[PDB]
RNA sequence: GCGCUACACUGACGGAGCCAGCGAGUCUAACCUUGGCCGAGAGGUCUUGGUAAUCUUGGAAACUCCGUCGUGCUGGGGAU
RNA sequence: GUCUGCUUAAUUGCGAUAACGAACGAGACCUUAACCUACUAAAUAGUGGUGCUAGCAUUUGCUGGUUAUCCACUUCUUAG
């Protein structure tokens, strides 16, 4: 029955696929009912690359500003080697990314 | 003979006052409503300055509130607002027993029963939602299509039997009376000409009043529930009072308060004095009027944020 | 050294090329009943006391 | 009841400086009088003194005021810009050495300690020592 | 400047026809209602329809 | 007459000084007033600064500029010679000192002193330039007493800043040198050596 | 029981923390008193707030104000706003309501800050010209 | 043409108070360095941590402090 | 159509109109600075309580030191 304490850490350019995925979180694990936090929401990093827009001195002096920003997201969840696995296979999507950093 | 002479006021809020509540249980414990996201508890010492020492504010919604429901006790004092509640606050204190959420749209109001228990709200979702002395659903009743407005307690000497009654509002231009334990179905007040903004009951078992966007002030009974003594006033109403045991009815018409007087027919007496640098379309109309629980004093209330208490008193 | 201090009432009308002067009625606060048109120079309003020791001349509206 | 806070940042300053100037004990390494501290400061502390019994009750007030820190911490502190004169004006980090040397000597009788995660805490005694001696340049203040 | 718009003139006079009766000067009560009635862009436009409408109803009486 | 009893011993000399009263507790703004008619109305005597700083929001509203005190449009001119700019600390630590030198030197009501350096160095028969032409004539017209003030702070702090100027004396003993002797005004001054230099520029023109 | 409250501070970057409890006098700010203040010309900025009002009050008010963020006259108005919000937050929560109305129409007359903090922003800068409204030099 | 310091006592010198924010940073090798010593100093170094909200790194200057300088091209100026 | 006029940061909009209704620009949108005593978590953020504790008071108090003594917190500080 060994239990684990993971921790889920999310990252994603789009506030509408990502948010959707501690909703799903949070309501695909309390379902399990697991011991859990709620969606921790880690400060907005947000590249600025000042760029001229010319392709030649000429010309005004004409400048630019595009950048990602992410919305950086984490989690928590216990459970054994059986249900933490059934939930990580599980939210499965465009955009994001899902690390598993373990905590045996 | 009655002159009715116009007194000492209690004056304090920033916003515009919208409803204020006869305590119901300690007649002082005034207790009062706002617009600024308070309630400001006003004593009535009474002693002559201040007519009678503004000792608990009470802070916020997020949004303005219109109403403030004393209970059959009377020092547990029960919010509403426009951010979708209730928060049932302690008149004695600064406190939120139980946040009752849930809504969509905006309470129009509150009241609670004779023993303080299955308490009522109006809304915008075009309800309805009893909320129990918990944030908690009996149940969501659904027959309006429409902005129900306001709803009342009524005050039962058929001694009640326990199976109750209680009330409702208004765009679809109807009242509907649901027992307050399962939420069966009684008459309605059908005609009008626009909003029902308010309505009001009995201070026994058989008393009621609706009333105007339109003019008229449609009467009740509830134990005859057949429609009356149909009067015509005018701009409109926003703010109905009975006294509680004389026959006198209170209601603030822009303009009057027309005291109709409900027994024979007539104007004994119409409050509109006290004005001081305005436009007309600046009165600072009213929203909000009680009778003294013992039953007076009229505690008159204005928008403006000058509450102006009134009585009536010898010739 | 004779000072004779009179009261702006009628702010009327803006005047020079660059907008430095106002024009200005003024009531002789110290003999009501007069009021004469002069100029004055500033950022003026209505009861702009003003003051002047040269009673009268009297000003005609300058490109 | 009696503080290190409820007291002044200069007279504590100068009466611990005349206490740790007439203590014996306190050493005063030998790069003490010439050598400038702070390099932008020309002049060296124009004190040539017991600056060494200045900077012995500032550094010391100055620990403890917080946890730990020092020496590449009191190197961004002491100094302040630089002169580099005509080159739009300039920090610079001292010299981590004369206080490398108290912090070396304050380590000797028992005031300044090596606080574990390491580096300079003020021990147990130290504190003791400053509290003694806030309640001794609160009477001049008194 | 403060200078009125058309989209916004032209979206309160077309209203100002039917719904003159719910009509108010309390703004905050138009507000909301005038979602209920128009479908409307923004929240910015909104609160700029219904300021001019006030200008009806205060000017109307 | 009752020392606050709170560890603590927040002052019994700054507590009898600031409870006995409002204002700067060195100074009395306490029976003193101004004594002309026009510069009553632009020029704040003073609402209380209990010191000599406010954010100040004095120029959106196109007047307020009046609402600002006179000590704090002081400290506003020092406010300069482009180096310092910038500096109101060095220019409170500057005129929290002139204040001591007119109290010292006179033994007055300094900060009356202070304002008598105001209705006195006021130039009222003023200039202006009618385009006009190649050459016309600055029509002779009493600037509203509003421009007056501007001008009795702005001259007097362009001849007590070169007097330091390779100079022994710390503006503090040139500024108190010039409000004395600029108020008895006199000549030994600056204002009444322009003030007057733009009145006898004017008197002609006119 | 404890009888805390209690609140914030905030003029252009920083806080403090007015823990306004119940004990015996004090006001320690940054881990130092308030008679110590910290850059002491400006000293009388605080000093005004203990007295504009009865030095009586705060004798019952015990505020260990914590302070950070914000160059050294930022948190000035910030630890002011903090004492008086609560002045109010303690004569909101705790003594009464007309001693907010007898207040703040005291406290409302500076008519500052003191209460209501600062609304100004600094303004972006931009492409080409360095404090903000500088466009960069000309030509021919 | 673009620019730095200064013609002062509203400053220059000094103790004694003594305060942020944008960064950065060593790997296949020497980027940040304290601490604790040696140097009047500029620094030297032993040794230390740090692939960094984890180390140097919480102590930057205008300033309040307490004054010397006293109208002396100085005790402004800092050229050569 | 794209205009006399009044309107704006703006062919930005009411209105006048053999001219009716659309595209690009602008604006909408993206970056960051502000706010959330509601959520979601933090020995790489800090609180009290807790000892261990070093001083002044001795009046219970006041001043500390402690990357674990433990925990409990999440205003703070970060940030979804």
């Amino acid at each position: 029955q060994q239990i684990i304490k993971i921790r889920i850490t999310l990252t994603s350019t789009k506030v509408k696929q990502l948010e959707n995925v501690s909703s799903n979180i949070v309501k695909n694990a309390e379902q399990h009912n697991l011991v859990k936090k709620g969606p921790v929401r880690l400060p907005t990093k947000v590249l600025k690359i000042s760029t001229r827009k010319t392709p030649n001195g000429e010309g005004s002096k004409t400048w630019e500003t595009y950048e990602m920003r992410i919305h950086k997201r984490y989690i928590d969840l216990e459970a054994p080697v059986q249900i933490v696995k059934r939930i990580t296979q599980i939210t499965i999507e465009p955009g994001v990314d899902v690390e598993v950093v373990v905590a045996s | 003979n009655e002159v009715l002479v116009l007194r000492g006021t209690l004056e304090g809020h920033n916003g515009w006052v919208t409803s204020l509540a006869t305590s119901a249980g300690q007649p002082n414990l005034l207790l009062s409503a706002s617009r600024d996201k308070t309630l400001i508890s006003w004593k009535l010492t009474g002693d002559d300055q201040k007519f009678g020492v503004p000792v608990r504010s009470f802070k916020g919604h997020s949004h303005i509130v219109q109403d403030c429901t004393l209970t059959a006790d009377g020092a547990y004092a029960l919010s509403a607002s426009w951010d979708k509640t209730l928060r049932l606050w302690d008149v004695a204190t600064g406190e939120t027993y139980q946040r009752f959420v849930g809504h969509k749209s905006d309470v129009m109001s509150v009241d609670i029963d004779k023993k303080a228990s299955m308490i009522i709200s109006g809304s915008r979702d075009k309800t309805i939602k009893v909320w129990t002395i918990k944030g908690q659903c009996l149940a969501t009743l659904l027959g309006h299509n429409d902005w129900v407005s306001q709803v009342r307690v009524v005050p039962n000497e058929k001694a009640d039997d326990d199976s109750v009654t209680i009330i409702s509002a208004g765009n679809d231009k109807m009242v509907k009376a649901w027992n307050l334990n399962q939420f069966q179905i009684e008459a309605d007040f059908i005609g009008h000409n626009s909003n029902i903004n308010t309505l009001t009951a009995s201070p026994d078992g058989t008393l009621i009043a609706s009333a105007g966007k339109d003019g008229e002030i449609m009467l009740w009974n509830l134990a005859a529930k057949k429609a009356m003594y149909t009067l015509s006033a005018q701009d409109e109403v926003f703010s109905l009072a009975f006294s509680p045991n004389r026959y006198w009815l209170a209601a603030a018409t822009a303009t009057g308060i027309k005291v109709f007087s409900l027994d024979p027919q007539y104007l004994v007496d119409d409050l509109r004095p006290e004005f001081a640098g305005y436009s007309k379309a600046a009165e600072p109309h009213a929203v909000s009027l009680a009778w003294s629980a013992d039953g007076q004093t009229l505690f008159a209330g204005y928008t403006d944020n000058v509450i102006r208490v009134w009585q009536v008193m010898t010739a | 050294t004779p000072v004779t201090l009179a009261k702006v009432i009628k702010v009327l009308g803006r005047t020079g090329s660059r907008g430095g002067v106002t024009q200005v009625r003024v009531e002789f606060l110290e003999d009501t009943s007069r009021t004469i048109v002069r100029n004055v120079k500033g950022p003026v309003r209505e009861n702009d006391i003003l003051v002047l020791m040269e009673s009268e001349r009297e000003a005609r509206r300058l490109r | 009841g009696v503080s290190v806070r409820d007291v002044a940042a200069q007279d504590f300053i100068n009466a611990y400086a005349s206490f740790l100037q007439r203590q014996g004990k306190l050493e005063v390494p030998g790069y003490v009088d010439i050598v400038k501290t702070s390099s932008g400061n020309e002049m060296p502390p124009q004190d040539a003194e017991g600056w060494f019994y200045k900077r012995a009750a500032s550094v010391a007030r100055h620990i403890y005021m917080r946890k730990q820190v020092g020496v590449g911490k009191l190197n961004k502190l002491y100094g302040g810009a630089k002169s580099r004169g005509v080159r739009p004006y300039k920090h610079i980090d001292a010299s981590g050495s004369i206080n490398r040397k108290v912090l070396q000597a304050l380590e000797k009788i028992g005031i300044v300690e090596i606080s574990p995660k390491g580096g300079r805490r003020i021990s147990e005694n130290g504190q003791r020592d400053l509290d003694r001696i806030a309640a001794q340049t609160l009477e001049e203040d008194e | 400047g403060r200078v009125r718009t058309k989209t916004v003139k032209r979206a309160s006079k077309a209203l100002i026809e039917r719904y003159y009766p719910k009509l108010t000067l309390d703004f905050q009560t138009n507000k909301r209602l005038c979602d209920e009635i128009a479908t409307i862009q923004s929240k910015r436009l909104r609160n700029k329809i219904a300021g001019y409408t006030t200008h009806l109803m205060k000017r109307i009486q | 007459f009752t020392p606050v009893v709170l560890a603590t011993p927040i002052p019994e000399e700054v507590q009898q000084a600031q409870t006995e009263i409002k204002l700067f507790n060195k100074w009395s703004f306490e029976e003193v007033e101004v004594k002309d008619a026009s510069l009553v109305d632009y020029v704040q005597v003073a609402q209380p600064i209990f010191v000599a700083h406010t954010a100040g929001r004095y120029a959106n509203k196109r007047f307020r500029k009046a609402q600002c005190p006179i000590i704090e449009r002081l400290t506003n001119s020092l406010m300069m010679n482009g180096r310092n700019n910038g500096k109101k600390l060095k220019a409170v630590r500057i005129i929290k000192h002139t204040l001591d030198i007119i109290n010292v030197l006179t033994d007055q009501n300094p900060i009356q002193v202070v304002v008598d350096a105001i209705t006195n160095t006021g130039p009222r028969e003023d200039t202006t330039r009618v385009g006009g032409g190649g050459a016309a004539r600055r029509q002779a017209v009493d600037v509203s007493p509003l421009r007056r003030v501007n001008q009795a702070i702005a001259l007097l702090t362009i001849g007590a800043r070169e007097a330091a100027f390779r100079n022994i004396k710390t503006i503090a003993e040139t500024l108190a040198e010039e409000l004395i002797n600029a108020a008895k005004g006199s000549s030994t001054s600056y204002a009444i050596k322009k003030k007057d230099e733009l009145e006898r520029v004017a008197k002609s023109n006119r | 029981a404890v009888p805390s409250v209690q609140t914030f501070g905030k003029k252009k970057s920083a806080t403090a923390v007015a823990h306004v409890k119940a004990g015996k006098g004090l006001i320690k700010v940054n881990g130092s008193p308030i008679t110590l203040v910290e850059p002491e010309i400006l000293a009388f900025k605080v000093y005004e707030p203990l007295l504009l009002v009865g030095l009586d009050k705060f004798s019952n008010i015990d505020i260990r104000v914590r302070v950070t963020g914000g160059g050294h006259v930022s948190q000035v108005y910030a630890i002011r706003q903090a004492i008086a919000k609560g002045l109010v937050a303690y004569h909101q929560k705790y003594v009464d309501e007309q001693s907010k109305n007898e207040l703040k129409k005291a406290f409302t007359s500076y008519d500052a800050t003191l209460l209501i903090a600062d609304s100004r922003r600094p303004e972006p800068k931009k492409f080409g010209g360095k404090g903000a409204r500088s466009r960069f030099q000309k030509s021919y």
